[PDB]
């Protein structure tokens, strides 16, 4: 007769969303951008074709020393000051709560009209395409599936096999 | 969504998602080192 | 990976390929890219000569569709004088 | 309770201490209520004082069994499929020795995975799929992989009928509280329309696809996935397309036939699983009945009828409250369902119904003891729940002066007899053996009770066995052999790997086990009978229906005043039955191998797994560990480093778990309290205990952790003892 | 809010009345007899065969019955009502042009009033008789005695 589940943090799920998905922008346009036959060709000789490898797992370290830094700073002062103890304001804390952060300390604040209001108008823009980005990337992340599964010849694994017409992979279109 | 001074609950036997698993990841150390009876160190 | 010349000299190629006569399928039943056959006409059983025969002929086969309907003889039961034997 | 309603929350009850009797789980903390909650979780003296729902729950929380038996089976069909051995075993039976399960070689594991047949590593089976599975008028591994998901289909759906009850706003009274038709339906067309339906898919398809399997081939060199439609042309080899008959009746001519069936009895030479040419006829000849039968009726009438002098005035009116009980119409059932399971346990071993059983020894005795513990574990229950009636179910006393009010009238009486019955037995039913020891260890055989010393003379024969394998000469039509090959008269030639069934002779050492059974079956029942009868009132306590059918014990007075009750009569009644079945098992295999199971070769000089050691040597009750326990079991205590090994390696635990029960069985209670505090003290010093008042076991919970252990202990012990003396020689 | 599904003695019958109504023209074979010269059979045994057939093949069979089933439940929502369906076009006063209205039958309304001379000389019967057209091909798929045939005859 209907679930018991608006996770109160029904309020927070929605912000790894704008994380996950704005983000899939980075893959969506640079991919098919690629640049078909640019003129053309992909060749990267430079730091890479003679100094004994370049990356892989010095890759990650440097690579996400920064993502390191930044992803942390991201949610852990999104906002929330007050930042300790001890009775309920719910999210699972707002034990920042009624105090934002400081009683007349510094400029904790951005912007006049005693709040943080990045003004009133802009529902426009990112309500639409952006929680789009959530939606969008559902189905061209449902293409990740289509785009490659079938492990282009070079391997049948656990041999059912189980019929046979013709191949599959990616580049755009479809026989049909 | 969870800050400082204890958090949200959980069921009767989440121990069955604690015996199974965690502990489960340990067979996962008992095949990486498929064997013991003393041990080298790091 | 690591590239020397040029992702190719001559680009990707004959792996889909069909071109002059993209044929197979649309064609094959290139017996019958035109299931053309016989007479024009007419007398009898046609299906010449390859194809064959007429096997039981008139309204039968032909269906297929032989054609037509005829003052018959309209199949229905009893006859064919079940000419067996 | 709110939270708060009635009517005027959807907001569900997750949070606020308790529920279940009203100075409930109290604010104040404790542990006992955590075995409470699970125990008596299903019950009905609480939930509501009003029938209504309960039947609306049990028709749902039921459901989730079928669905389950349904998630189960699937992982068995799947399992009996891609974790193959079935494909390999079937082209190659007599030869293989089946598997479905296999480990994964983590840690010590692998020893458990030891070459089983069609060329692979695994752990064996004593659960006769691979043999229902003979059926497959088709064969194929991925196919069972459809029958498998076909299983998960029935489930999710035959599990959303359980949403589509209680949680959905439910039916009510009339629906079940008009019973008028129920069996009408059930037996007619399912009991009927299955057996019937089963007929149609038991000659159509199966018969033919093992009519020409009992020879050779390799499957798909036989039985396509559709092949068996309109094509009534291969049905040509296994009788006419009726030729000139039209819907049975008689203006029919046989100058040479009589449809499929053509009744058998005996055993296929090449697959002695009993003939299938019959198996259709018998299921057909069932259904009809059910088809005709489930057509009674609408109910009192028939029972509101035949009375007499001493008979049952209340026979007439034998329960309005049999539309208003459950605990009653469950207890009745369990006696039947239960007592109608272990009747399987015989007609199986003395009349196999699947291809390749008997030759398969271990893959149908496992059976005959699994089916055997249910036709027992469901019977003591079938008493428990009557005690649950006898105590409470109805509202008041509206039930009066009848068959029962009668039986109770005598009660220090029906159980007055039955008692002496047992000590007459026991003396004639066990010390009988003890004679032998005391006098064979004294040693003078002249005077034992041997199949040969006390007067009986080289024959048993003349009774009824010998007028069963010989009866195809009565009103009997016939059909070579009998009905069950194990009967006195005629025939031998049964099977070309190992053996199957043959006469099975008797006299003494068959005479007196058969009698220990009596005394065992009888004193079991004494304690349940007197237990459920004296359910509510007595001359040790009359104020004795005042809580429930459990209650620990009334109190130190009256002398004892402890066991009484009837939870506990259904506690010491299990304690026996564990024997009742545990010694019936001990019987069958020592017979079935001492004689029967054994083996042919030239001149078919029979060579039993044991040249009848039974003879003069079960009669001694030491011979029962000379010839049994110490003889066989040498395979359990040799079993280390092997493939089955998991049995010997259980056989120590569970031969431990039992010897842990006694601790739970044999002990006080304020004891582990008195102890639990010394503990609780040391706890408080470091500051580590109080919250949720740790408490000892609930007098009768303690008994609950006896018994249950004493059984899962004392039982699996043999479950191991067995599978370890039929796998490998036998 | 959560979607609805009212059971009540006999929805199952209004939508069950309807199911067969659709299947009464999905009866197809003899309602539109030009439909199958031989198309009732999806594709004999002998049968007929003197595949099943030449063909109109293919794949893209699920996508249809799904995607246009992604319409059956729209003339089931849209006309819950609050009307604005004719979004017209921002500018342009020249769009009096209508088409119909809500249609059931000869259209917008019935129309062109003016009628009767000759054609000449409820409505569960417009249902009842076409299951007496549906379930009829039902056995006619397997409509054979084969070994023998018409005893009758
Ligand atoms: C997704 C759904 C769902 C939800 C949210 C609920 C919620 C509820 N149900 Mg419920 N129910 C459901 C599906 C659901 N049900 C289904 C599918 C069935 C039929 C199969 C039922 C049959 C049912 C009955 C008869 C009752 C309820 C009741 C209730 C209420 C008490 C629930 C409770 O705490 O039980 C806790 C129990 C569970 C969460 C597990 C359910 C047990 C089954 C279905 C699966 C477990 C078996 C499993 C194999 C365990 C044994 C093996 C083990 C070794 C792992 C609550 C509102 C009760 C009520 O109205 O209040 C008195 C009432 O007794 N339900
Ligand atoms: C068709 C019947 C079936 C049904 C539907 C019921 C239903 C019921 N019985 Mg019941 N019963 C049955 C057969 C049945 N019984 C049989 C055959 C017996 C004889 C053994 C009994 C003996 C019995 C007793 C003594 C009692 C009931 C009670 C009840 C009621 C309480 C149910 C409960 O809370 O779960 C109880 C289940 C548990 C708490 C789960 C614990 C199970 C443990 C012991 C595990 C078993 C060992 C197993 C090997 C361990 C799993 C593997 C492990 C090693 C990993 C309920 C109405 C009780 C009552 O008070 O009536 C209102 C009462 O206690 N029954
Ligand atoms: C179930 C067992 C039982 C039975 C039936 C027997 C029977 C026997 N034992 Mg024995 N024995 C037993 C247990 C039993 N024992 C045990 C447990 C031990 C060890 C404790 C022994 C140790 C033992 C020894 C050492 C010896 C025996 C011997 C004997 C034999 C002589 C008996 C005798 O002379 O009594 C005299 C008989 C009577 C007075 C007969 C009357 C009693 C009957 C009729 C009661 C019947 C009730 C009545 C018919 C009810 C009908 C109602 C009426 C109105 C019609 C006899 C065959 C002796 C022997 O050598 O045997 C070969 C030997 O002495 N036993
Ligand atoms: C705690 C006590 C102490 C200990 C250590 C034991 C130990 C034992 N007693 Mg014992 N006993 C004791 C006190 C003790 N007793 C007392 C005070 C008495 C009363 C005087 C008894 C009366 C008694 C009797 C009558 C018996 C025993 C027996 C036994 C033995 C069983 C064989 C065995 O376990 O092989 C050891 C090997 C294993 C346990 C291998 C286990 C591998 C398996 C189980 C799998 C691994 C474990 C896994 C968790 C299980 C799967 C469960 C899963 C679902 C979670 C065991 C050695 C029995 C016996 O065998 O001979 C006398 C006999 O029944 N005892
Ligand atoms: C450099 C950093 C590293 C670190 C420290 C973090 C840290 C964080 N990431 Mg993150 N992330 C990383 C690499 C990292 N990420 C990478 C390499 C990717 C993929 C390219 C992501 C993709 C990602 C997504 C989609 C999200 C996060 C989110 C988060 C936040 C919650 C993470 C979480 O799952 O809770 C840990 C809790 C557990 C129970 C485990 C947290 C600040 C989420 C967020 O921002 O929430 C507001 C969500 O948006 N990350
Ligand atoms: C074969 C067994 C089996 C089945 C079919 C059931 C079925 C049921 N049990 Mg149950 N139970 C069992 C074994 C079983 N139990 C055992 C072994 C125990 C241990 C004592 C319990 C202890 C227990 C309790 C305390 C309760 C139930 C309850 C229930 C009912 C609640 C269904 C629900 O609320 O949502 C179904 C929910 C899901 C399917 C969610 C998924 C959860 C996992 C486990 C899967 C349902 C009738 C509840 C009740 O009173 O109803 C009668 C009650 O809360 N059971
Ligand atoms: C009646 C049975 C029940 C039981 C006791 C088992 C037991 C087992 N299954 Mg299983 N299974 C079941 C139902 C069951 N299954 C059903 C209904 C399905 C269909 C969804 C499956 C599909 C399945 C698969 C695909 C696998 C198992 C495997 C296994 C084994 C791996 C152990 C594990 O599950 O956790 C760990 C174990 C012997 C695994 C196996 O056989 O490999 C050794 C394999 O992973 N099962
Ligand atoms: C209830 C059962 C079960 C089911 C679902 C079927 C179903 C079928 N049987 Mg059948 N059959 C069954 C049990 C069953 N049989 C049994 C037990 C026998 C032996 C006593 C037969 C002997 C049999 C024969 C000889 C034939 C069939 C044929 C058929 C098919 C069409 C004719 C028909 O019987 O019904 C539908 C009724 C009409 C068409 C009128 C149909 C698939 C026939 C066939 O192959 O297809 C035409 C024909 O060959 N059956
Ligand atoms: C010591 C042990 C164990 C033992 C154990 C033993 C020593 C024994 C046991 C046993 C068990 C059992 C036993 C269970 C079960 C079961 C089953 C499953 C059964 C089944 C069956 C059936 C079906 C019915 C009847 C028959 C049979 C039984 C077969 C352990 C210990 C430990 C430690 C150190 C610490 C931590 C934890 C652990 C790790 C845990
Ligand atoms: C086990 C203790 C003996 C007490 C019972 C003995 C009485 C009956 C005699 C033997 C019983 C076993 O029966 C067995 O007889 C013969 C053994 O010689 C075998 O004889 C079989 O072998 C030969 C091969 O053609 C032929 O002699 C027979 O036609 C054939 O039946 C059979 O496999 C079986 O029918
Ligand atoms: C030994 C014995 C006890 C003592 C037995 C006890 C206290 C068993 C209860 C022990 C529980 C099961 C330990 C539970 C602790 C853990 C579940 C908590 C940690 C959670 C896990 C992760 C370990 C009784 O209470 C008793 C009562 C009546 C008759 C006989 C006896 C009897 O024989």
């Amino acid at each position: 007769s209907d679930p018991e589940s608006l996770r109160w943090n029904v309020q927070a799920e929605l912000v790894h969303s704008r994380w996950a998905m704005l983000g899939a922008a980075g893959i969506f346009i640079p991919e098919f951008l690629t640049k078909l036959g640019i003129l053309n060709t992909p060749s990267w000789y430079t730091a890479g074709e003679q100094e004994y490898f370049t990356d892989t797992t010095t890759l990650f370290i440097v690579e996400l020393v920064f993502i390191g830094w930044a992803e942390g700073r991201r949610w852990a002062d999104i906002l929330n000051p007050g930042c300790v103890n001890t009775d309920p304001i719910f999210p699972n804390n707002k034990l920042t709560g009624t105090d934002v952060g400081y009683p007349g300390g510094l400029w904790f604040d951005p912007l006049g009209w005693g709040s943080a209001s990045p003004q009133k108008l802009k529902e426009l823009r990112t309500k639409e395409i952006k929680n789009g980005r959530l939606a969008m990337l559902a189905v061209m992340g449902a293409w990740f599936q289509h785009i490659y599964t079938g492990t282009g010849p070079i391997d049948n694994l656990f041999a059912a096999h189980l019929a046979d017409p013709h191949a599959t992979i990616f580049a755009a279109f479809t026989p049909k | 969504m969870r800050d400082f001074k204890t958090y949200l609950s959980v069921a009767p036997v989440l121990s069955t998602l604690w015996f199974g698993s965690l502990a489960g990841l340990l067979i996962e150390i008992n095949r990486f080192f498929p064997d013991a009876l003393t041990f080298p160190f790091f | 990976g690591v590239i020397e010349e040029y992702l190719e000299k001559s680009k990707t190629n004959k792996e889909l390929n069909d071109k002059k006569r993209l044929a197979t399928t649309g064609a094959n039943f290139a017996r019958a890219y035109t299931v053309e056959f016989g007479s024009c006409k007419f007398p009898e059983n046609f299906t010449g000569c390859q194809d064959l025969a007429k096997q039981k002929k008139v309204p039968f086969l032909s269906d297929d569709l032989d054609l037509e309907c005829e003052g018959k003889d309209k199949y229905k039961c009893g006859s064919n004088v079940f000419w067996k034997w | 309770l709110v939270d708060r309603d009635p009517i005027k929350t959807s907001f569900e009850q997750w949070a606020k201490p308790g529920h279940f009797s009203r100075t409930i789980a109290k604010g104040p903390d404790t542990t006992t209520w955590i075995w409470n909650l699970h125990a008596d979780a299903h019950d009905f003296d609480s939930h509501t004082s009003d029938l209504e729902e309960i039947s609306r729950k049990v028709f749902s929380a039921h459901f989730g069994q079928l669905s389950i038996i349904f998630l189960w089976l699937s992982g068995m069909y799947f399992h009996g499929a891609r974790f193959s051995n079935y494909e390999a075993w079937l082209n190659d039976p007599t030869h293989i020795g089946p598997s479905a399960q296999v480990v994964w070689p983590i840690v010590g594991q692998e020893i458990l995975n030891g070459d089983v047949g069609g060329g692979f590593r695994g752990i064996q089976i004593t659960s006769g799929f691979f043999q229902i599975w003979r059926a497959s008028g088709i064969t194929s591994e991925l196919q069972l992989y459809c029958t498998a998901i076909g299983a998960l289909v029935f489930a999710g759906l035959m599990l959303f009928a359980g949403w589509f009850h209680y949680h959905k706003a439910a039916p009510k009274l009339a629906w079940f509280q008009d019973v008028e038709s129920m069996l009408n339906h059930h037996l007619a067309g399912l009991l009927g329309l299955g057996s019937l339906s089963w007929a149609r898919h038991q000659v159509h398809v199966s018969l033919p696809i093992n009519q020409f399997l009992n020879a050779g081939v390799d499957p798909k060199e036989i039985p396509l996935p559709h092949e068996f439609i309109l094509n009534r042309d291969l049905l040509a080899q296994l009788y006419p397309s009726f030729a000139e008959g039209a819907t049975p009746f008689f203006t029919l001519n046989w100058s040479k036939y009589a449809d499929f069936l053509t009744f058998r009895g005996g055993l296929d030479p090449l697959t002695g699983g009993l003939w299938l040419t019959d198996i259709a006829h018998h299921h057909l000849a069932i259904a009809i009945l059910f088809l005709i039968a489930g057509h009674m009726y609408r109910i009192k009438d028939i029972l509101e009828a035949h009375k007499g002098p001493f008979t049952g005035q209340g026979h007439k009116g034998l329960y309005e409250i049999l539309t208003t009980s459950w605990h009653a119409q469950l207890s009745i059932n369990l006696a039947m369902l239960g007592s109608l399971t272990i009747v399987v346990a015989q007609h199986m071993y003395s009349m196999p119904p699947y291809p390749y059983l008997a030759t398969d020894y271990a893959t149908q005795l496992s059976l005959f003891t699994h089916h055997m513990w249910i036709g027992g574990f469901l019977i003591v229950g079938a008493a428990a729940h009557a005690a649950i009636f006898m105590v409470r179910d109805y509202d008041p006393t509206t039930r009066y002066n009848d068959l029962l009010d009668r039986v109770l009238r005598h009660r220090d009486a029906i159980i007055s007899h039955l008692n002496w019955v047992c000590i007459f037995l026991g003396f004639h039913s066990f010390g009988l053996y003890i004679h032998n020891d005391t006098m064979s260890a004294l040693g003078r055989p002249q005077d034992m009770f041997s199949d040969t010393a006390i007067q009986l003379q080289p024959v048993f024969a003349q009774w009824i066995q010998n007028t069963h394998a010989l009866a195809p000469g009565t009103t009997a039509p016939g059909a070579t052999a009998s009905t069950s090959l194990t009967w006195g008269g005629g025939d031998l030639v049964a099977v070309g790997n190992k053996v199957a069934l043959l006469p099975i002779p008797l006299g003494t050492a068959d005479f007196l086990v058969h009698h220990i059974h009596a005394f065992t079956i009888h004193v079991t029942v004494l304690i349940l009978l007197k237990g459920v009868l004296f359910a509510r009132s007595s001359r040790l306590i009359p104020d004795k229906a005042n809580l429930g059918f459990r209650f620990p014990c009334d109190g130190p007075g009256r002398g004892g005043t402890c066991q009484v009750s009837a939870w506990d009569h259904v506690f010491l009644g299990l304690f026996w039955m564990y024997n009742s079945i545990s010694v019936v098992i001990f019987h069958f295999s020592w017979k079935m191998q001492s004689d029967v199971w054994g083996t042919i070769n030239d001149q078919g000089v029979v060579t039993h797994i044991t040249a009848g050691n039974f003879a003069q040597s079960s009669i001694t009750i030491n011979g029962w560990l000379r010839d049994f326990l110490w003889a066989q079991a040498s395979q359990v205590i040799q079993s280390y480093g092997s493939s089955l090994s998991a049995y010997g390696l259980f056989f120590l635990g569970a031969h431990f778990v039992w010897a842990f029960s006694l601790m739970f069985l044999f002990s006080g209670r304020g004891y582990w309290q008195e102890l639990i505090e010394s503990i609780v003290w040391a706890h408080n010093k470091l500051k580590v205990a109080p919250a949720t008042q740790p408490r000892a076991l609930s007098i009768v919970q303690g008994r609950a952790v006896g018994v249950t252990h004493y059984l899962l202990g004392g039982i699996a012990t043999t479950w191991a003892f067995f599978l370890a003396r039929i796998i490998a020689v036998g | 809010s959560d979607p609805e599904g009212t059971g009540g003695f006999i929805e199952p019958k209004w939508l069950a009345y309807g199911e067969i109504i659709n299947g009464r023209y999905a009866m197809l074979g003899a309602v539109g007899a030009i439909a199958p010269e031989i198309l009732g059979k999806a594709g004999w045994f002998r049968t007929g065969f003197i595949y099943n057939y030449w063909a109109d093949s293919y794949t893209l069979f699920v996508f249809e019955m799904a995607l246009m089933g992604f319409a059956e439940h729209r003339r089931f929502q849209d006309w819950a009502k609050p009307g604005s369906m004719g979004k017209q076009y921002f500018l342009g006063l020249e769009k009096g042009l209508g088409g119909s209205g809500e249609p059931a039958y000869p259209g917008g309304p019935f129309f062109n009033p003016l009628g009767f001379g000759k054609d000449e000389k409820k409505l569960k019967e417009v249902k009842n008789g076409r299951l007496a057209m549906l379930a009829i091909l039902g056995y006619f798929v397997q409509a054979l005695v084969t070994g023998v045939g018409p005893y009758q005859n």
